[PDB]
């Protein structure tokens, strides 16, 4: 009823998704031509990775 | 039993944006991801996400 | 004594694999493990786990 | 009766095994060509190193 579509988390790399600490993922947004789209749907601390 | 009702969330992710501008290409570092080649994989356009 | 029972579990890990997409091979940094030949001997492939 | 195999904590290098900080254990994923296998097995909090 909005007309809206919330934008999940998404990358166009494998490598930035996650990062190297055992625990939380990536969260640099953009590194040469590459992008990472951080959450904004409503399963923002739910649906576990 | 009603009151387990269901619900629709749509999602939305770009595949092939290039950011044309040049001034936002930019890495957050020096050495953020260097490989072996003497071109970097990642200055490329993206084809997936 | 019963309720010490045992199970059983089988664990899975591979040996030789090579990431051959060239974009995969990724460093995070620049000199993460540097040596002092002039080849870097872990760009080969692996043999072992 | 699922017919799964849980990965342990395994590496393609005992460099990357383990990290300078007198405590815990590695955890990067990839680095040249090498890799490492986070723990996914149940046996996480168990099993000391």
């Amino acid at each position: 009823l909005f007309q809206e579509a919330y934008p999940p988390l998404c990358s166009s790399d494998a490598a930035m998704l996650r990062t190297a600490h055992a625990g939380e993922t990536g969260a640099d947004e953009v590194h040469l031509a590459q992008y990472l789209i951080r959450d904004a749907s409503p399963l923002r601390g739910c649906l576990p990775l | 039993y009603p009151l387990i009702g269901n619900i629709d969330i749509t999602f939305i992710m770009p595949m092939g944006v290039f950011q044309a501008n040049s001034m936002d290409r930019y890495t957050r570092h020096a050495g953020d991801f260097s490989t072996v080649s003497e071109q970097d994989p990642r200055q490329f356009p993206p084809q997936g996400i």
